[PDB]
Order: structure tokens, then C-alpha cells, then sequence
């Protein structure tokens, strides 16, 4: 198919290229730190007026 | 200004010839390339990467 001829001569011919497609996909981000004080804000006795 | 070489003046008498009396076997060298490195580009990878 890469050559317009049904009678291929003797030799080596370069066909289309191959590419191994990936299977898995990982997304690694930096460690979770520096939390917010919202846990202490929403927990009190006298909040505001 | 570059010099084209030495300025030698060979005699040109009517009857005079220079016959060598000694021989010197010299071995020179010449560098000539034969071929390059065979390469082949990926027309589907260089144009589009992932």
C-alpha cells in the first residue's frame, strides 16, 4: 500500500512508523500542608455581633 | 601584508642544467571524507509531539 505496485521488488522498504501508546496516567502533586484556620473559625462560643 | 613565499631567482644560462645528486623518499598524507551519518526524521513525531 505504501508503494503503488502489487509486485514488490526484492529488498527492504521503510513502512509507516509505530508508536507505543501509554496505558496508565498518574498525576502527582506536592504534599498537602499549610491548612486553613477554618476548623477553628467555625468552632467557638462567642463569634461576633 | 601576507607574503606569497620566498623570492628565488633560478639561473637561465644558455648552457646550464641542474642534475640532482641525492634522493629523498617522502611520505605525505591526504584526508578525504567518504560518507556522512545516515539520518531519518519522524515526520509524525517532530511535527507533533504528544
Amino acid at each position: 500500500c505504501t508503494l503503488k505496485s502489487f509486485t514488490v521488488e526484492k529488498g527492504i522498504y521503510q513502512t509507516s512508523n509505530f508508536r507505543v501508546q501509554p496505558t496508565e496516567s498518574i498525576v502527582r502533586f506536592p504534599n498537602i500542608t499549610n491548612l486553613c484556620p477554618f476548623d477553628e473559625v467555625f468552632n467557638a462560643t462567642r463569634f461576633a455581633s | 601584508t601576507m607574503s606569497l613565499g620566498a623570492e628565488n631567482s633560478v639561473a637561465y644560462s644558455n648552457n646550464s642544467i641542474a642534475i640532482p645528486t641525492n634522493f629523498t623518499i617522502s611520505v605525505t598524507t591526504e584526508i578525504l571524507p567518504v560518507s556522512m551519518t545516515k539520518t531519518s526524521v519522524d515526520c509524525t513525531m517532530y511535527i507533533c509531539g504528544d
